[PDB]
């Protein structure tokens, strides 16, 4: 697996491959799961465990979003905008990431999964949180990478990164990173899925190319 | 190491067992009373294996049977007693196994002189002849040769004597002291045998 | 070898109208890591015999050096072309090597294919054997494709797939193979099998090497990338 | 293994308006000692349902008692005989309820499905409770391979009660002669809608 | 075993072989592996037979209860969620690799659920001992858009390949076509001496008339 | 690394007064997967003797080649072909030579002896053997052997019919291997039937269920 | 298995079953367990069949070479010693043999028990195999030195029958040989225990026998 | 399971051992001759443990000692015999150990009546009294209590009789048959004792 | 650990770190060993195995060089020139690499070392070979990398490589590669040792540098 998150000047871009398992059991798996309209998460490790925490965090995020509502009135590419224009009631990425940390930490004895949460928020702007195997959260203000393939792109991403990257060059960097990881790693392959999260609109990209 | 033998006929049912209380590499006693458990209403439950499991299981079955017979004011049937014992021993099989090998015996107006063989796994069946222990290997075939349906008490006692002599002569644990338990003519009797 | 480290993936081999066609991808994996992707996995034993492997690379290299030394030993003791060893002889040698290694509980962690032409009537190539520098229709009974197993189990068929292909390509072959097949038909069938293997096998690659054992000897076609 | 301790096997076949169930008569001990030669492994549930239990003898007895309890409760509550398929599914559910602490028994259910058209009904399970509704014969026990071979060798569709008896009896006896830990006499039990015939075969007692 | 699924124009076609072996020995030569969950949802199973059968029965009855309560068409995602939540609770000790298929308001939907409680929406799936042969034939011959008949032929070919190339798979071929309006099930889709009287001795005999 | 595998298949053998039949399937399979659909198990030793065997294929092939080599050396040295009994004791010694790392091969040695009498010798891995009228080895053997015991000796039947001849015995062996492929997953594909009379060997073939 | 030898007034009786089984499956009910070591010494097989057959034939070879070298027949004691030393040389290799060598020599009628561990016990009433305890029970309960030949023959047959009856692993046919001064005789070459059961314990044959 | 006992003195050295030949859960013999290995020249090597190891080691030692005594034409000393036996048993300890428990006994004009205790590990030391087997647990303190330096042959035989009665009464292997050796008055004698 | 070898125009540059072992046992270790004046070798895996096969191969190379001689007359950095100007008797790189492969393969039951041989000779020009764990040789015509720290620089080296790199840019590439591997890997650290092998002269560079970004 090669899951990667990279902050740029106006949002955060997450990226993943599609190859599940010597036998390639599946080759169209959607690793980047939509927790909320402003918050996504990349998964690595055991698929069953990852799906379990993903459904639980969807449930918790729906409960939080219902809680956050205040009384009374105020004030192949895909793309859409947020129903919550001003982020009046969307849960924070911080809160979702830490409840995920607590969920994974309470069951260390058998859970084996690493997550990369990424989104946008009115308080902290764009976010990136890496939750490790034992359930330890670290905020990665520049970029986070995880999976078996991520080992082959640490120096590449570290060398190519800049502080305030444009959308085009950040897209090229993350695409080339996932392509290199797929080229070097047998366990990662298939089509590349990228999710760009900004202040107003989320957009989804699919790419069906690989290295030389 | 605990040898048990039992024999059922048309007008008798007899049991026999070695009177050896064993502990590690020594014999605690040559007059062990931990094996037989006589029960009111002409019943007997004969056990082998560990002395502790013997005492606990035998007293549990004895007091439960007596509780039944005093609550309901009647003597329990031997078949009911045997299957009650098997159900109780099977209930502890998967949680706290009693390592006890049971020979149930008795007299009933319903079904004559009954005998039931049963093992530590609670696998029970009625038999005309049964035995338990490593001595069973050496005595059971003798019980095949000399058993016929119309035996008398003396002929059965002679068969048991031949079994005891076989256990003395050939068995690794050269057992020589045995206690019997006869049931015939609406009686229960005890005999001790030195061969 | 106590077990595999740098492992080679499957090989496919079929008979056709003019001879043998054997295909292997050029990838050798270091666990779950494509450390090497230009590895020659099919070896030329002699002008009418080639070998391929799937398993540990060091064991295959050792076996290749053994068979090479056997080939020069044969060539030294040679007077006529009929003195040359057919693929049957090399297959028997590899089978005996694997059996003897199996008796000691010390195998070569490999599955081997030995293939080629089992007769001299179709050409005079081995009249003057050179080591350092239209086709003819050959009968199926004069061709040879062998299999040898890690336990020494061995056999022959009109088409052998070794390794992960045994479940994927073999099925397709058992539907699509037919006697007296042209070069184009054999090529497209092998390409389809390797495409399916590439799409549904992690350790395989899309960089293929085809070798033809034909009346004009062994021919290593230039390697190519499977389209799509 | 646990099944080698006591041994034994059960068999069932169908005919034209008749259906047979057969078993051996032995209680084993430590895989080689025979302690009883009448341990019948076939039990009657109702007039149109019979069960043949093979495996560990204690689990055989407990499963028979539990099934008798449930069947009698169903019959007194409903005031009618049980359909054979209902008892089959009840046995499957009871077996699966003990999924991780199984009863080591491999039962068969043999009966007549009523409608009145007396169709045969044969089913076989394992300890987990995986059924296999089979139309000609059902086999279970430690002598399963020999019984399967004999049954496909000698089965003929649509026999009467007599030829069904000789076929199933020959199958059982030949299968039991090739098993060490199963034999010592054999019960055969042929059901018809009007009567029932149970016989003890003259077998090899060794 | 070869269980197989694929998705056609407004439909899902499942197929399976009819073999059940207790080790080397074939027990049932015409077993049934395609299970009814709902009128618009079907499945096929691989793994431990008892867990498959009883999980499928539990899922079918839960789906029927939910259908009676909500009074709407059952959903494929509901069956997937219930199955995955049940399978993870036992932590892979419920050995059930199940290919689910159905049609609902969200169109056709085929899922492959694995015994540890992970699912995947797919265009086609194969599972069982003979899964690789069926997968090979499917990847060879499957296309982006096809009809009911083309998919039926493809599923039959894949199951036949699994039958011929695998020793744990054999017998006839069954398929089920699940459409929004109704389902349609074919069990045999493909399908590729007398002893004398008194010969057997007896010890005793007795007859009692019921 | 465990150095033993089972390649499956079955080998049935039957005798009469002056003939022997030896059927064997030609399937070869590792574990729920078919290597090939034609791998013969029966080999010719002399003009009046054959050996069939089931187990690991490499052990079987090496053992058969070694036994053929030893019999040919015997013929070259002692100037006469060995009877089935001589080859039987020789096979016993060869199998016992590896007593502490045994051949995984169960053999049936079939032939017709000096007296024009059909003889079989069934074997185990470590060389224990005996004469028999019928025998079977391989994956299917526990299926076929009760059938042969019922048909041939007829212990449990009160009225018997011991009227056997070559054609009925061939049909019986064909039915036996048919049931074997029916209920054994490792038995299938073509089967080869060798018939030895006083004149010599004759080989027939029969297709079975490809599954 | 059940082998049972014993001295009496007019020589020795040896008695064996003929069953042979691979675990639960019965392999053959016609195995020859009493091996003729030489003209006077007999041996009997228990445990592993291959080891017993091979090493008893090897002992026969050694005895023949010794008797040809020295020109006088060997004793039971010397054969027992040679077999015991040969079997003890393979300690720690996993052999499984239980043998009862009985015979006549210039010292008289002799009987020894040997096994793979290296025993050389000397007695007048021996029994080996799975059903050895049952045969011991029958033999010791009725053994007498002054029995006639027929009385001791029926005693041996009854002991073997009871051993086969109780023991799952003993059965098939009973073979009873008698050793005298001038050689030995096969008094019972083979006899099914089916007839023994329905003769000894269940002659009425009106109901299934209950133990 | 194999009991050996030995008792020294100034006018005697006595040995005793159970006569049980055992295999599995049965006694092959009640008159086992596989334990005593008396050597020419007033010497004895009483062994216990496995029958096969007993036979092999005892015959090896006996034939080697006889080879010495015929090559050199003299009687071997008992100290030399004991230490030769110990060295030979030690040589196989790491390679292929004989599981034999040794009591050497004999008479010399040099060193008088000698007795040596030794075990399967080849740990040897001379003693006035020794025993081997689990019976050694029960027949050691009896030897300690009743032994004095100036015993006669009858007093030693009485002590051995008390040891045999103890083995019958308390040891679970109710051993009743024993064979003795008595080296006294420049003569070796044998006896058999029941119960 | 990190051992790298990169071919460039008329030369080959090998490079290594110095760290040995959680507790750093040694921090100045010469992993690049001089088999011959025209042939060097980078070590990885257990140090004892690496040292013993490398000194055995030095012995074998001395024997080969002695036997390669013909009879009669014919015709902080450090720099050395070859005594053999025309390569009349220096052994070939492939011969040494293949006998090393045979040595490691024959005793692969316990040997657990991986080597990168780098050199120059008149037949094949500059040469790189990689001997793997089980004893399999592969000729890497572009570059070879091994060690626990090499996994972090596969994509970096693959992206930055060109066919005919100048000496300066090849030196910068290999130096930055080893620096990145040391930055990412705990098992590698210390000073960088580089060995540049050409047709005529060998250079040996020592570099002390860290990573800042
Ligand atoms: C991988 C091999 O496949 N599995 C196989 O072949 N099996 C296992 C199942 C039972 C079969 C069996 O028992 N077959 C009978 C005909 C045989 N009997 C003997 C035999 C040998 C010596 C004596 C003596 N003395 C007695 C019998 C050898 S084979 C043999």
């Amino acid at each position: 697996t090669t899951i990667i998150g990279i902050i740029y000047d106006n949002g955060v871009m997450l990226a993943c491959d599609s190859r599940t398992s010597t036998f390639i059991s599946n080759k169209c798996s959607r690793k980047i799961n939509r927790i909320n309209e402003n918050l996504y998460v990349c998964r690595s490790g055991a698929s069953a465990h990852s799906q379990k925490i993903i459904e639980i965090i969807k449930h918790y995020c729906v409960s939080m979003k219902n809680e956050n509502r205040k009384k009374g009135r105020f004030h192949t590419k895909n793309k859409y905008f947020y129903e919550d224009k001003f982020n009046d009631y969307n849960p924070l990425v911080e809160n979702v990431a830490h409840i995920t940390k607590k969920i994974i930490y309470t069951n260390n004895n058998f859970l084996s999964c690493a997550l990369i949460f990424g989104g946008y928020d009115k308080i902290k702007k764009q976010q990136l949180y890496a939750v490790n195997l034992n359930g330890s959260i670290i905020e990665k203000h520049d970029f986070a990478v995880s999976g078996s393939g991520s080992i082959y792109i640490q120096s590449y991403l570290q060398d190519k990164y800049k502080k305030f990257m444009t959308k085009k060059e950040c897209f090229n960097l993350i695409l080339n990173c996932v392509k290199y990881a797929m080229h070097n790693d047998n366990s990662s392959g298939g089509l590349i899925r990228i999710v760009n999260i900004t202040k107003s609109f989320v957009e989804e990209f699919t790419v069906v190319n690989t290295q030389m | 190491m605990d040898t048990l033998i039992g024999l059922r006929g048309n007008n008798f049912v007899v049991l026999a067992a070695d009177t050896y209380s064993i502990n590690s590499i020594i014999k605690l006693k040559n007059d062990d009373n931990t094996k037989f458990y006589d029960i009111h209403g002409n019943k007997c439950l004969l056990l082998g294996g560990s002395i502790g499991d013997r005492l606990q299981f035998g007293e549990f079955i004895r007091k439960n049977v007596h509780l039944y017979q005093y609550q309901n004011n009647t003597d329990m049937f031997v078949k009911s007693f045997a299957f009650f014992t098997r159900k109780n021993l099977a209930y502890y099989l998967r949680r706290n196994p009693f390592e006890v090998n049971c020979l149930i015996a008795g007299y009933d107006k319903k079904d004559g002189y009954q005998l039931y063989w049963c093992d530590y796994l609670s696998n029970m069946d009625s038999v005309n002849k049964g035995a338990h222990g490593y001595g069973a290997y050496l005595v059971s075939a003798i019980l095949d040769k000399y058993y016929h349906e119309n035996l008398t008490v003396d002929e059965a006692l002679d068969i048991f004597k031949l079994c005891f002599e076989e256990l003395k002569k050939r068995f690794l644990l050269t057992q020589i002291n045995y206690e019997l338990r006869i049931m015939y003519d609406n009686k229960v009797e005890t005999q001790y045998v030195t061969v | 070898t106590l077990g595999p480290v740098v492992t080679g993936t499957s090989v496919i081999a079929i008979k056709y109208k003019h001879g043998i066609m054997i295909a292997a991808d050029r990838k050798a994996s270091y666990g779950s890591y494509a450390k090497f992707q230009n590895v020659e996995r099919i070896f030329k034993i002699n002008n009418k015999t080639v070998m391929g492997f799937s398993g540990e690379l060091a064991d295959a290299q050792y076996l290749h050096e053994l068979l090479t030394r056997k080939n020069i030993n044969n060539l030294s003791e040679k007077k006529r072309k009929e003195d040359m060893y057919t693929p049957q002889h090399y297959h028997s040698y590899v089978s005996r090597v694997f059996y003897v290694r199996k008796n000691r509980i010390d195998p070569l962690f490999n599955n081997i294919i030995i293939a080629g032409i089992n007769s001299q009537k179709y050409d005079n190539n081995d009249d003057n054997v050179l080591l350092y520098t239209e086709y003819k229709e050959i009968h199926k009974d004069d061709l040879y494709i062998g299999f040898v197993d890690m336990h020494g189990t061995n056999f022959c068929d009109d088409y052998i797939t070794t390794g992960y292909a045994r479940y994927f390509a073999l099925t397709l072959l058992r539907d699509h193979y037919k006697d007296n097949m042209t070069e184009e038909e054999a090529r497209i069938l092998i390409n389809e099998c390797l495409r399916i293997l590439y799409f549904r096998d992690a350790t395989s690659s899309n960089f293929i090497q085809i070798v033809k054992v034909t009346s004009k000897g062994v021919e290593y076609e230039e390697p190519y990338i499977l389209p799509c | 293994s646990i099944y080698n301790y006591n041994g034994g096997c059960v068999l069932g076949m169908s005919g034209s308006n008749c259906v047979a169930i057969a078993c051996d008569l032995r209680l084993g001990a430590n895989t080689f000692t025979t302690v009883s030669t009448k341990f019948s492994k076939i039990f009657k549930m109702n007039n149109n349902v019979y069960v043949g239990l093979s495996g560990l003898a204690t689990d055989i007895q407990t499963l028979y008692e539990i099934l008798r309890y449930r069947v009698n409760l169903y019959e007194v509550r409903q005031d009618a005989e049980m359909d054979v398929e209902c008892f089959a599914n009840m046995l499957s559910s009871i077996l699966y309820s003990n999924r991780f602490s199984p009863y080591f028994v491999n039962p068969i259910v043999v009966g007549f499905k009523l409608k009145v058209n007396y169709e045969p009904y044969l089913t076989a399970y394992d300890l987990i409770g995986a059924k296999c509704e089979t139309r000609d014969f059902v086999v279970n026990g430690v002598t399963s391979e020999q019984l399967f071979g004999m049954c496909e060798s000698l089965y003929v569709k649509d026999q009467d009660e007599n030829g069904l008896f000789e076929t199933i009896s020959q199958c059982l006896l030949s299968a039991l002669d090739r098993d060490c830990i199963s034999g010592w006499g054999a019960e055969v039990l042929v059901l018809t809608p009007e009567k029932i015939i149970k016989k003890k075969l003259k077998a090899r007692m060794d | 075993t070869t269980i197989c699924g694929l998705v056609c124009q407004n439909a899902v076609i499942l197929g399976a072989d009819t073999r059940a072996t207790e080790g080397p020995i074939v027990a049932d030569k015409n077993c049934s592996k395609l299970h009814y969950i709902s009128k618009n949802i079907w499945c096929a199973g691989a793994g431990v037979a008892g867990d498959l059968e009883h999980t499928t029965l539990w899922l079918q009855h839960n789906v029927e209860l939910h259908r009676l309560n909500t009074n709407t068409q059952p959903r494929v995602s509901m069956c997937v969620s219930r199955l995955t939540q049940e399978l993870f609770k036992y932590q892979g000790y419920k050995v059930c690799a199940i290919v689910l298929g159905g049609v609902d308001v969200n169109g056709p939907q085929l899922y492959g659920i694995h015994p540890h409680g992970s699912s995947c929406l797919l265009p086609f799936t194969a599972l069982g001992s003979g899964s690789l042969n069926a997968m090979a034939v499917l990847e060879a011959k499957y296309r982006d858009n096809m009809t009911i008949e083309e998919g039926k032929n493809l599923v039959c070919e894949a199951i036949c390949a699994g039958i011929f190339n695998d020793l744990g798979s054999g017998g006839n071929v069954d398929i089920c076509v699940i459409t929004k309006d109704s389902y349609q099930h074919i069990r045999p889709y493909k399908e590729p001496t007398i002893y004398p009287k008194g010969t057997t001795p007896i010890l005793s005999e007795k007859i009692e008339y019921i | 690394w465990y150095p033993y595998i089972d390649n499956g298949g079955t080998v049935i053998g039957l005798t009469g007064k002056d003939y022997v039949i030896l059927a064997a399937d030609t399937r070869l399979s590792l574990s729920y997967s078919i290597y090939t659909r034609f791998c013969p198990k029966i080999s010719k030793l002399t003009d009046k003797c054959i050996i069939g065997s089931s187990g690991m294929q490499s052990d079987i092939k090496t053992l058969h080649s070694l036994l053929q080599k030893k019999i040919q050396l015997f013929v070259l040295e002692h100037s006469h072909y060995p009877d089935i009994h001589v080859i039987a004791r020789l096979l016993c010694v060869i199998l016992y030579s590896r007593r502490f790392f045994p051949y995984y091969a169960f053999n049936i040695l079939a032939g017709v002896d000096e007296n024009n009498k059909g003889v079989l010798y069934n074997y185990d891995s470590v060389g224990s053997y005996c004469e028999a009228t019928h025998s079977c080895v391989g994956s299917g053997s526990q299926l076929i052997l009760p059938i042969l015991d019922n048909r041939v000796e007829q212990k449990n039947q009160l009225i018997k019919n011991t009227n056997f001849n070559l054609g009925d015995d061939i049909n019986f062996v064909k039915d036996a291997i048919t049931s074997a492929t029916e209920r054994d997953i490792y038995t299938g594909d073509k089967t080869l039937i060798y018939v030895i009379d006083k004149m010599g060997i004759n080989v027939n073939t029969l297709d079975l269920k490809q599954d | 298995t059940t082998t049972l030898a014993f001295k009496f007034k007019d020589g020795i009786i040896v008695a064996v079953d003929s069953r042979a089984s691979m675990g639960s499956f019965i392999s053959s009910q016609n195995v020859e367990k009493i091996i003729e070591i030489n003209k006077n010494i007999l041996g009997t097989m228990a445990g592993g069949a291959a080891d017993c057959l091979y090493w008893e034939k090897y002992l026969g070879k050694i005895i023949k070479i010794y008797e040809l070298r020295n020109n006088e027949k060997i004793s039971v004691r010397a054969a027992s010693t040679i077999l015991s030393n040969i079997l003890y040389q393979y300690k720690g290799y996993g052999l499984c043999c239980g043998i009862i060598l009985s015979g006549y020599d210039h010292t008289g009628f002799n009987m020894f028990y040997v096994d793979d561990s290296g025993k050389k016990v000397e007695g007048n009433l021996f029994s080996c195999g799975s059903g050895s305890t049952y045969a011991y029970s029958i033999l010791d309960s009725a053994y007498d030195y002054n029995l006639n030949l027929d009385q001791a023959v029926e005693l041996a047959r009854n002991a073997i029958y009871h051993a086969t009856f109780r023991d799952g692993g003993s059965g098939g046919k009973v073979r009873v040989f008698h050793i005298h001064k001038n050689g030995y005789d096969k008094i019972i070459e083979g006899e099914d225990v089916f007839d023994l059961h329905y003769h000894y314990t269940n002659p009425e044959q009106k109901d299934q026998y209950v133990m």
